[PDB]
């Protein structure tokens, strides 16, 4: 829910990296659980234990990606002493992409995920800076 | 809300979950649909009686009528399905894909 | 007018139940519009006092409203006793 | 979307059953007739946006009549304090409450 | 089926929709939905075969679940406010259930799976009815309760519908499933602008209905349900394939064709609020629908596929039944952009 | 939200009419014929004020009138009234139809002793008029001041300046 | 309260009768005694096999006609309204609709059992 | 959102209020009407083509009816559209007139008193 | 607190719902739905709704008779399943029972918002009416008003029933 989002976003950028990594890990785990639920519903795994294995695999992948992103982004922001800089989010996104590539054991997946996740995270940081609204409330 | 309202809402939720989770028989899912209709009847009747909304007292009966229609519709379809396969299993309704 | 008479005779000879049903239904449909006592039923329904009659405040300009239940003004049920 | 056929023709197909304050048989009143009447008269003609703010008091009273949440909260508080007082033994409850009351017609 | 019975069933479907559109009472709206479904089930089964029966069963299950959720939302709203009038929906949980029920009725993602299956299992006339007339009632209700909508949920469902429509349509060789995925994407577009302006929703619905009617009527005129059977039409009647190609280009949203008008308008409306990222995503995603429309146009009109010998016999005969509204539908599907400001008459 | 005003217990004391429902029913017609004025005054107060706390004296007057009526009934026709209400009381539905001889005797006694005439059928259900010095309440609902409406549409309609003004269109 | 007590009393009496029936007499149960009865010969199939219903259409029509009973039950109270003309028109409308539905099912061979 | 559904005084299904009679009607040579007639002519040509008839010469009465119907509908469509835009302008001007605090006319400054940054191009 | 009769009846209602929602076999599902209809009739009766409770009980009895016939015709197997004959059915039944018990404990010992709002209990007797008037039943008057106020409802309902007869005949025609 938005409680996890608030728990992540309430902590300042370059402070308390362990807590931010924990919050990002929780967000990733929730995303992976939802993904595994939909996957099990639409593609039955033919066994209960196989379903548990698929759920654990997806959830661990997502949680690892989130933890790596949060830790790397916070550490970069703290080392550079430059909060409110999209470069930290780009570095965290590429770290998460390389984590995904290692998780699936594929170099092309790793490179593409690094590029795309870094770009997306930098865009998200720019949106937080400039006030871009994804779901705009009706104004006129 | 009193405990009875929560119990009726829980009954509706249980019937909806039973409908959404098919086992094999279409008849069981039709029964779950009828249960949802019954729960709605009870809930609306309790609300209308509590607030003394006199003209709303005819509303639940109307609900029942269309419930019957819906019940008849389902049964009709089941007949045809059985006549095609000799059984009412939802596994056999797989000629069309996404 | 001649073929329908034969049709009625054949229906009476083959399906008397349906003949009686249709005759009874048609009578039940058409008779109430020709009876003078339907309005009597309406008046009897209107004359049944389910709720309390709330009195009106006297502004001094209502000579048609009785000041007492036994006063000559107001509606009469004398038609009901002769029914 | 909404074609107001009823308004255009003055038919009243279903408006007779939309609200509880509208011409019940035998003049039987709803449990919250006055609250709904006050809210409707407050909100009439000013639009939903303005009514949501300027008729909030009448709507709150109407909802309190409908569901009676605050009344049960207050009754529960009184009952809890009374039970604590009697458990401590300081309550000294009255005869009428205990059923020894002298009833009146 | 008797023609009298078929006419009565079609009239009952239309009467249920009209009852939804003219009612002020939630019970009467629900009754309109029930009557529409009851009359619609046999129309889907007019040509009896196992596929039609399967499609009718799936449709009935989906719509009955949606109507149960609809009634529960109505009853919750009544519980928290003794109101029967269709209005700002005083309870948020009831409003969420109402939105989900209406989305399931419309076939919006993620309640989208039944649309391709039901469309593929029925005839082209039944598909025309299902994809044109059946959208009116839920969209009318959504327009009436738009001010209380939660924009996050509806925008999520609309974006998902556009994405899923494009991706699913990319994989199809059956024409009915292509039409169904196109319908899913267009419903996503219609519901994306609903919390901001219902006039734009109405305009998009009208243009989509016109284009879909032209498409289905052209598909009925040339008895094709697959890509390969449509690839023969050039050797029997090239005019039909040329008109189909232009109509497909219009459905793809290319200027200066009419299908460009709604998206354009919707995008503008979304930029009148802040809403910048979502319209850009929506257009870039509609490129997928354009891609598979273009593939169909490649197969049927821009190249010539091999034919068969027996086609010579078909050269000697003419089309018996003629659609009187097809030319006007084609013209309205293609050459209507210059009259864009007339949309003011919709509000 | 403010406290609720309630009358004291001493204010709620009044001489009580302590006769059973059969006794009340046996004398209902004559009671409605004789005590009509205070009862109608009380009912008008009750339906106009919409508050039981504002019509207490009228209720006390109603009780006093009923007490006087029953005192007179005791004073002149104790025995016929006792027989009539015993007959009414035996019935499970408390029916008038099953005891007409006792009713006739009670009616004759009240007519001769007090000149009382039993109301005819349909007379006690009339809507009557009552003269009272009680002022008509102006805000019995305790309503707030209603919000002012949106002002109005006024003036003559003129063509839109430069047309639709939609992108490149000049009309 | 009284109706609940009456239901409890009746159910308890029936249950006690069953208990007495099953615990008083001498029981000698063996496999041949408890085998299913088919007039002295063993059954071929199972009694849980599908059993065709020849009157299924009449059963669905009975479902539909049962709700008109609920619609028409309040007529004794409806006969007490002031506007008797509208009430009579609507009651006759409902009964005529029910008769028309019966006639339609009759003429289309809907009351004939499947063969 | 619906701007104009609840506008006070609106008759449900009128399509043309009496107030609209105070606006100048579109000319019969309006280019929008000419384009509507062109749409009708195109519909007639497509009707000829689909029916395997000579496209330009087959039915002159049918083509005439097509053009006439399109023009006839377009006239009333244009009237309603112009009325709606006039209504929008009327409401906007009345609202601006009735809320002067939200629409102030601030003091004018000339370009000789406004300091604009200069960005050289090199 | 007063005799808990309404709470007990509603709990049995939920139990019957769980019984037929675990879907053992349509015979036992119909039995559970019949039990639920009976307790719902009792619940409505305890609120003053005699006619509505009796009507819903009668309608569901007829419906379940038709469902029993259809189950014998088209929804049978060699070994019909009961709530303890299959691990899926037993698991669903036990999960439903535990969910009901947990929700009851949550709403009874505490006062928390499950989904919509909060609830403390106190028995359903508190929100009653203490209305003292009438030689008639208000529910009876409201239901009888269908023939004077609900002309539109009668029209649409009768049309729907006739259309339903035609519709079922068309659907089962086959060919
Ligand atoms: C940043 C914050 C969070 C962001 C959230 C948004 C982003 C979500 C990303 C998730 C994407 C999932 C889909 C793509 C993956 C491919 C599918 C797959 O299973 O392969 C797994 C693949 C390897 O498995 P594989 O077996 O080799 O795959 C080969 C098969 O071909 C694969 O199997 P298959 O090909 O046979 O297909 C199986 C099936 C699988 O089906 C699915 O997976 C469904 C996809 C839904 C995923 C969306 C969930 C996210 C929701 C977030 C909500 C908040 C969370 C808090 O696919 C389908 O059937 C497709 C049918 C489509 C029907 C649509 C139904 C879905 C419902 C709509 C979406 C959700 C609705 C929610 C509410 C809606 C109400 C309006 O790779 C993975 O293991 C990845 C799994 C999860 C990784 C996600 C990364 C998350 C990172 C977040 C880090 C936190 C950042 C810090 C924050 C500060
Ligand atoms: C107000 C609106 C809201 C209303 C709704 C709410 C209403 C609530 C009322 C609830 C009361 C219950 C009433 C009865 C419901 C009727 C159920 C029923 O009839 O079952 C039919 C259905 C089919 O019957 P069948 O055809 O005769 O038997 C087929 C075989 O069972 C299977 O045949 P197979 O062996 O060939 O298949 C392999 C096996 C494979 O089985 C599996 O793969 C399952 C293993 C997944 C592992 C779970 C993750 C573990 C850790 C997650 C913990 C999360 C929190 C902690 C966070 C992380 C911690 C580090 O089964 C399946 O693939 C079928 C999929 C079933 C999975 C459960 C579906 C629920 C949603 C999907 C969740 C997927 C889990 C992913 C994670 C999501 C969060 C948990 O039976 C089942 O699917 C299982 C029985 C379920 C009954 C108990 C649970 C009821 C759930 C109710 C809602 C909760
Ligand atoms: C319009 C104008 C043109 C525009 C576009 C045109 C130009 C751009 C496009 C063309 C180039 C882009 C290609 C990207 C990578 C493609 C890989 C791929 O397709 O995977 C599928 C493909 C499929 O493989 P598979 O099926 O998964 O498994 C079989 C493997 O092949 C079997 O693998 P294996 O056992 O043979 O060995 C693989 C192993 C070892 O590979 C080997 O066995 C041989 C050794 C090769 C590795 C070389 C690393 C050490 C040498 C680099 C020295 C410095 C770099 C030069 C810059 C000098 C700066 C002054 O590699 C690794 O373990 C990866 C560890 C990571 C170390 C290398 C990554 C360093 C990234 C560069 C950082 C630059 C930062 C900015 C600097 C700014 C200042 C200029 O993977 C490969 O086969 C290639 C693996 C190695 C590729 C990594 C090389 C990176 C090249 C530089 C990237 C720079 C562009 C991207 C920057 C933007 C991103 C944010
Ligand atoms: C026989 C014909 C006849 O009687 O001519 C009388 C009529 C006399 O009218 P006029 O007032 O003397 O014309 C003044 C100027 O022509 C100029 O008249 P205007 O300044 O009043 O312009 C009328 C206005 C409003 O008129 C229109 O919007 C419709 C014009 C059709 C657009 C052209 C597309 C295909 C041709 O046009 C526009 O606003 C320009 C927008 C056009 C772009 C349409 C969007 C689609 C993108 C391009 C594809 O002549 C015409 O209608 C011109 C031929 C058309
Ligand atoms: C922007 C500014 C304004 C522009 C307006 C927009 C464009 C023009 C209007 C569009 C609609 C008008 C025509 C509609 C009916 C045409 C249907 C047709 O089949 O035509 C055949 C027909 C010839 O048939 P025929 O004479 O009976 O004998 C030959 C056989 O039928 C032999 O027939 P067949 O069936 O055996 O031959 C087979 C052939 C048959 O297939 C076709 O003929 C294709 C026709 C498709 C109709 C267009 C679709 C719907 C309209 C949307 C257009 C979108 C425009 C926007 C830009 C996007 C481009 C797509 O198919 C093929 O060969 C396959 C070729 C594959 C290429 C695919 C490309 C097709 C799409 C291109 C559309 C371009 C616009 C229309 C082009 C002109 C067409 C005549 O063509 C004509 O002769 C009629 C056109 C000329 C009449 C108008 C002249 C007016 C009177 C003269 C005086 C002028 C007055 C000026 C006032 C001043 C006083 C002095
Ligand atoms: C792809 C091309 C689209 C064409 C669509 C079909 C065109 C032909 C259909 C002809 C329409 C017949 C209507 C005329 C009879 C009068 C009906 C009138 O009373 O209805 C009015 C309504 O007027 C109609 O809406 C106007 C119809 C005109 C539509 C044309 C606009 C298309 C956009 C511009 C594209 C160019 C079109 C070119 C035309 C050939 C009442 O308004 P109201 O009851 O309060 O609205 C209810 C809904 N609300 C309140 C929620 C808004
Ligand atoms: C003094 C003159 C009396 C005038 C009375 C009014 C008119 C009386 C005649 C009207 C119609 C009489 C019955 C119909 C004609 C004869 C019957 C007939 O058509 O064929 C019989 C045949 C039945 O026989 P089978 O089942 O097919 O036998 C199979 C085995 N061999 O009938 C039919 O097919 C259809 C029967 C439809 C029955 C109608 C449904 C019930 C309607 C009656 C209920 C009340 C109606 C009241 C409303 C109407 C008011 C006017």
């Amino acid at each position: 829910a938005k409680t996890l989002l608030h728990k992540y976003s309430d902590i300042p950028e370059g402070t308390e990296c362990h807590r931010k990594a924990y919050a990002s890990t929780s967000i990733g785990g929730a995303t992976g659980l939802i993904v595994s639920a939909y996957s099990i519903a639409l593609k039955p795994p033919a066994s209960f234990l196989e379903g548990v294995a698929r759920t654990g695999r997806y959830t661990f992948t997502s949680a690892a990606i989130g933890a790596i992103f949060g830790l790397t982004s916070c550490i970069s922001a703290q080392v550079r002493e430059k909060p409110d800089d999209p470069l930290n989010y780009f570095i965290g996104g590429c770290a998460g992409g390389l984590t995904l590539g290692a998780r699936t054991r594929s170099y092309g997946i790793g490179a593409a995920a690094c590029a795309y996740m870094g770009l997306t995270a930098a865009l998200v940081k720019m949106g937080q800076l400039e006030g871009w609204q994804v779901f705009a409330e009706p104004k006129v | 809300m009193p405990l009875v309202y929560m119990n009726i809402i829980m009954a509706f939720a249980i019937a909806l979950a039973g409908l959404l989770m098919y086992r094999s028989h279409l008849m069981s899912s039709l029964l779950c649909l009828e249960g949802m209709m019954l729960s709605l009847f009870i809930m609306s009747t309790l609300i209308i009686l509590n607030t003394h909304f006199t003209l709303a007292n005819m509303m639940p009966i109307i609900l029942l009528v269309f419930a019957a229609c819906e019940a008849a519709l389902g049964l009709s379809l089941l007949v045809m399905v059985s006549n095609t396969y000799g059984t009412d299993y939802v596994q056999n309704l797989n000629l069309l894909q996404c | 007018a001649g073929r329908i008479a034969s049709f009625l005779k054949n229906a009476w000879a083959k399906e008397p139940v349906l003949v009686a049903s249709f005759a009874i239904g048609g009578l039940a449909i058409i008779l109430p519009s020709l009876s003078p006592y339907t309005n009597y039923a309406i008046r009897i329904n209107r004359a049944t006092p389910y709720n309390y009659p709330v009195p009106l405040r006297d502004d001094g300009n209502m000579p048609d409203v009785p000041s007492h239940p036994q006063d000559p003004q107001g509606p009469s049920l004398e038609w009901l006793k002769n029914l | 979307p909404f074609f107001d056929v009823q308004k255009r023709l003055g038919l009243d197909l279903d408006r007779w059953m939309t609200i509880q304050s509208a011409e019940q048989p035998h003049k039987i009143p709803g449990r919250c007739h006055a609250f709904e009447k006050e809210w409707i008269e407050c909100a009439h003609g000013i639009g939903g946006i303005r009514a949501e703010k300027e008729c909030k008091i009448e709507f709150d009273d109407f909802v309190e009549c409908l569901l009676r949440q605050k009344t049960m909260k207050r009754l529960s508080a009184i009952k809890r304090q009374r039970d604590k007082l009697i458990k401590e033994g300081k309550y000294t409850p009255p005869p009428h409450h205990l059923g020894k009351e002298d009833p009146r017609p | 089926m008797n023609p009298i019975i078929y006419t009565t069933l079609i009239m009952t479907v239309m009467s249920g929709t009209m009852l939804v559109m003219i009612s002020s009472h939630w019970l009467l709206i629900w009754i309109g939905f029930e009557m529409n479904l009851l009359a619609m089930i046999p129309v889907l089964m007019k040509n009896f075969n196992p596929r039609a029966t399967e499609a009718a069963t799936k449709y009935f299950l989906t719509q009955a679940t949606a109507s149960m959720m609809l009634m529960m939302a109505i009853i919750i709203n009544l519980l928290y406010s003794g109101q029967w009038t269709i209005t700002k929906m005083f309870n948020p949980v009831a409003m969420t259930m109402m939105t989900m029920a209406l989305a399931m009725k419309l076939g919006l993602s993620p309640f989208h799976f039944w649309v391709p299956e039901v469309t593929q299992g029925i005839s082209l006339q039944a598909g025309l009815l299902l994809l044109t007339w059946q959208k009116l009632a839920p969209l009318s209700v959504l327009c009436q309760i738009s001010q209380s909508i939660n924009p996050n949920l509806m925008l999520t469902m609309a974006m998902l519908s556009i994405l899923i429509g494009g991706w699913g349509g990319l994989n199809q060789t059956q024409l009915r499933k292509i039409m169904a995925y196109s319908s899913i994407a267009h419903m996503g577009w219609m519901t994306a602008v609903l919390p901001y302006n219902t006039t734009m929703t109405i305009l998009n619905l009208l243009i989509y209905i016109t284009m879909t009617l032209a498409m289905f009527m052209l598909l009925i005129h040339s008895s094709a349900t697959t890509t390969l059977s449509l690839s023969h039409t050039w050797n029997k009647m090239p005019v039909i394939t040329s008109l189909m190609m232009v109509t497909l280009l219009s459905m793809g949203g290319l200027p200066p064709l009419s299908g460009f008008m709604p998206k354009w308008m919707i995008i503008q409306e979304m930029t009148k609020n802040e809403s910048i990222i979502m319209p850009t995503l929506m257009a870039m995603t509609a490129l997928l629908n354009l891609y598979f429309y273009m593939r169909l146009a490649y197969s049927s009109s821009l190249t010539m596929f091999p034919s068969t010998n027996n086609m010579k016999m078909k050269w000697q005969f003419e089309h018996t039944k003629q659609m009187k509204l097809l030319p006007t539908m084609i013209v309205l599907s293609t050459l209507v952009l210059p009259m864009t400001p007339a949309l003011s008459s919709l509000n | 939200p403010g406290i609720v005003e309630l009358p004291t217990l001493e204010d709620l004391k009044v001489q009580e009419v302590k006769v059973s429902s059969s006794v009340l029913k046996a004398a209902a017609h004559h009671y409605g014929a004789q005590c009509d004025k205070p009862n109608k005054e009380f009912m008008l107060c009750r339906w106009e004020e919409k508050d039981p706390r504002r019509c207490l004296e009228e209720g006390k007057l109603v009780n006093q009138c009923a007490l006087d009526f029953f005192r007179q009934i005791k004073r002149h026709c104790a025995e016929p009234f006792t027989e009539y209400w015993t007959c009414i009381d035996y019935s499970g539905l408390q029916l008038f139809r099953h005891c007409r001889k006792q009713q006739a005797k009670f009616d004759e006694c009240v007519l001769d002793k007090l000149g009382w005439v039993r109301p005819d059928l349909g007379e006690l259900s009339k809507v009557t008029k009552v003269k009272t010095d009680r002022p008509l309440p102006e805000n019995p609902y305790h309503s707030r001041a209603r919000p002012e409406p949106n002002p109005e549409a006024e003036g003559d309609l003129k063509p839109a300046k430069h047309g639709s003004r939609l992108f490149f269109w000049t009309m | 309260m009284n109706i609940m007590l009456t239901l409890l009393t009746n159910v308890t009496l029936a249950s006690l009768l069953v208990l007495i029936a099953f615990w008083l007499p001498q029981l000698n149960a063996y496999s041949e005694k408890t085998s299913p009865y088919e007039c002295g010969f063993d059954p071929m199939g199972s009694a849980r096999l599908p059993f065709s219903m020849k009157f299924f259409l009449v059963a669905i029509t009975f479902l539909l006609f049962d709700l008109e009973i609920a619609l028409l039950l309040p007529l004794p109270w409806a006969s007490q309204t002031n506007n008797l003309k509208t009430m009579l028109t609507m009651a006759l409308f409902l009964l005529i609709l029910l008769a028309a539905s019966l006639a339609y099912e009759w003429t289309q061979k809907g009351l004939e059992w499947a063969e | 959102m619906t701007m104009m559904s609840g506008r006070p005084g609106r008759v449900p299904l009128q399509f043309l209020p009496n107030e609209a009679r105070s606006l100048p009607p579109p000319k019969l040579t309006d280019p929008r009407l000419v384009y509507m007639g062109f749409l009708g002519y195109c519909s007639g040509l497509i009707d000829n083509a689909i029916r395997r008839r000579p496209v330009v010469s087959a039915g002159l009465h049918r083509q005439l009816l097509y053009v006439t119907s399109f023009v006839f509908f377009g006239y009333y469509l244009l009237k309603r559209q112009d009325y709606m835009y006039a209504l929008r302008d009327h409401d906007m001007f009345a609202y601006v007139k009735s809320h002067p605090e939200d629409f102030p006319e601030k003091d004018k400054k000339t370009y000789g008193e406004i300091l604009e940054e200069f960005h050289p191009v090199r | 607190m007063t005799m808990y009769i309404a709470f007990i009846l509603s709990t049995i209602f939920v139990i019957g719902f769980v019984g037929f929602s675990s879907k053992p076999s349509p015979i036992y599902g119909g039995l559970g739905l019949i039990v639920s209809g009976g307790v719902g009739c009792g619940i409505v009766l305890n609120f003053g709704g005699s006619f509505l409770g009796l009507m819903v009980f009668l309608i569901y009895l007829g419906g379940m008779l038709v469902v029993f016939g259809y189950t014998t015709a088209m929804a049978t197997e060699m070994y019909p399943e009961v709530w303890v004959s299959n691990k899926t059915v037993f698991g669903a039944f036990v999960s439903g029972l535990m969910m009901e018990f947990c929700m009851v404990y949550y709403a009874l010992k505490e006062e928390e918002v499950e989904i919509i709002f909060k609830f403390n209990g106190l028995g359903d007797w508190v929100i009653y009416d203490t209305g003292d008037s009438g030689f008639f039943s208000e529910e009876a008057m409201g239901i009888a008003a269908l023939y004077s106020y609900g002309t539109w409802l009668v029209i649409v309902t009768g049309w729907s029933l006739l259309i339903g007869v035609v519709v079922i005949m068309e659907i089962t025609r086959g060919n």
